[PDB]
């Protein structure tokens, strides 16, 4: 799931490691 | 304080400590070869293996390398395969494995590590709590709920379990049930309860049941630094951006975008109506539990700065028009979507996830009475062919009491004060 309109998920980003 | 040396490791304690001293000083390259010789000469030493894994961890941090960190993860597991591993060391090594596995995005891998911890240490309540977090991250709220239920069955006043149990209840629309869990959990002061997510939803749950004390939790969430203000409660923020509920086109600087929307608004409308008549399935119901009542669907063209090609086959002219504006097609923390709303609809007061976007509304089909949107303490109305602009990171609310449908076009843009460097680097939402 994704946070499009609200803040309903535990996390709204997807972890991709180091930047 | 932690006991990390088995009987044999105590006999090589000076060799072990010499290698660790090299690591604490930052001589990562010399500490790697130090522990490598220890692992070669004592291939069964858990402390030497943990040292190898820890050096790889710092080497991955120094080099910002996912692959090096992946080697550390495997070595952390090797510690647990060794014989006569002290319990303290066994926990530290495997917990760090799950932590690094989540940091890489290997949620399914962290899950297995967390399950092995609960099996190896069935009396540690925190390890069961961490297993519930692993489920919450992968999307499995059903298994997450069972975990915290098992935790609450043994330790009913564990605060960490209560806030997460309450969070799961609220997400499942069990509003009234979730309030006593989110409240007692936050008030417990236990580690992990002072989190903006729990303040956010506790006040929202109270708002949905008409509990006037909701803003007391919004106020305390501001005091504790989770919210920029009692009104603007987004949780994925870049600090310093101009906080303002309503915006004018000139204030945003995107006046070229606003003119294009208001000059060509009828074509955007027509393609929406055409989808309503002959491609209804492209319109998807809102699925974030934001409706008290009514009917509300969205037809999304761009999400996370990515264009849906099949969606654009249903509005090709609109997608062609918008492609000239990277400030919205590139907003990876916003969307571009038709939004239809029918009479009898009340959208709950809510706020979006981030303050990094501004939200434009273009009126496509607006009935003459019954439609209005509130942002913060100011309420406005739409107009066909005009663009309203608001910061949805503030609390906003919508009613639809017309006698026919209301169609608008929603266009998200990067906050104007965000630099191009930030617009490229910020993680998508
Ligand atoms: O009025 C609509 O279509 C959606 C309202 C809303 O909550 C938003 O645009 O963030
Ligand atoms: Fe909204
Ligand atoms: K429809
Ligand atoms: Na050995």
């Amino acid at each position: 799931g994704k946070c499009k309109d609200g803040l309903g998920e535990y996390t709204c980003t997807s972890l991709e490691g180091f930047e | 304080k932690p006991k990390l040396l088995n009987k044999f490791d105590k006999t090589i304690k000076a060799e072990l400590d010499a290698a660790e001293k090299l690591r604490k000083r930052g001589k990562i390259e010399e500490a790697v070869n130090a522990f490598k010789e220890l692992v070669r000469k004592y291939p069964q030493s858990p402390r030497a293996r943990y040292g190898k894994a820890q050096c790889e961890d710092d080497l991955a941090e120094k080099r910002r390398s996912n692959e090096v960190l992946r080697g550390a993860i495997e070595t952390y597991q090797e510690v647990a395969s060794l014989p006569d591993v002290p319990a303290d060391l066994l926990k530290l090594s495997l917990k760090r494995r799950s932590d690094r596995q989540q940091f890489l995005g290997h949620m399914r891998g962290s899950l297995l590590t967390l399950q092995r911890l609960v099996q190896l240490f069935p009396n540690d309540t925190s390890l069961k709590n961490d297993l519930g977090v692993g489920y919450l991250l992968i999307g499995d709220n059903d298994n997450a709920k069972k975990v915290y239920e098992e935790v609450l069955s043994v330790t009913p006043n564990d605060g960490f379990a209560k806030v997460h149990y309450g969070f799961i209840l609220k997400a499942q629309n069990k509003i009234a049930e979730s309030i006593p869990y989110l409240k007692e959990g936050i008030e417990s002061g236990d580690p992990g309860t002072d989190d903006g997510r729990f303040y956010f939803h506790l006040g929202d749950a109270m708002q949905r049941v008409g509990n006037k004390e909701a803003y007391k939790w919004y106020e305390l969430g501001h005091k504790r630094g989770h919210f920029a203000s009692v009104w603007q409660r987004s949780l994925y923020n870049v600090n310093g951006l101009k906080a303002q509920p309503w915006w004018t086109p000139k204030e945003t600087g995107y006046t070229e975008l606003v003119k294009s929307l208001e000059r060509n608004w009828k074509l955007i409308r027509d393609e929406g109506l055409a989808v309503m008549d002959k491609a209804k399935g492209l319109f998807l119901p809102e699925d974030e539990n934001l409706r008290e009542k009514g009917d509300w669907s969205q037809f999304t063209l761009w999400q996370q700065g990515r264009r849906n090609e099949n969606a654009c086959k249903g509005a090709p002219k609109t997608c062609t028009l918008l492609e000239k504006f990277p400030e919205t097609t590139g907003c990876r923390r916003g969307q571009i979507k038709y939004s239809i709303m029918h009479p009898g609809t009340h959208v709950w007061p809510h706020t979006g996830p981030t303050n990094c976007r501004l939200r434009m509304h273009l009126g496509l089909v607006i009935p003459k009475e019954g439609c209005k949107i509130r942002c913060a303490n100011e309420t406005k109305t739409w107009e066909e062919g005009k663009v309203l602009i608001f910061d949805d990171s503030f609390e906003h609310e919508v009613w639809q009491d017309a006698s026919s449908f209301r169609l608008i076009f929603i266009v998200d843009v990067w906050h104007p004060e965000l630099t191009p460097q930030q617009r490229r680097s910020l993680p998508a939402i």
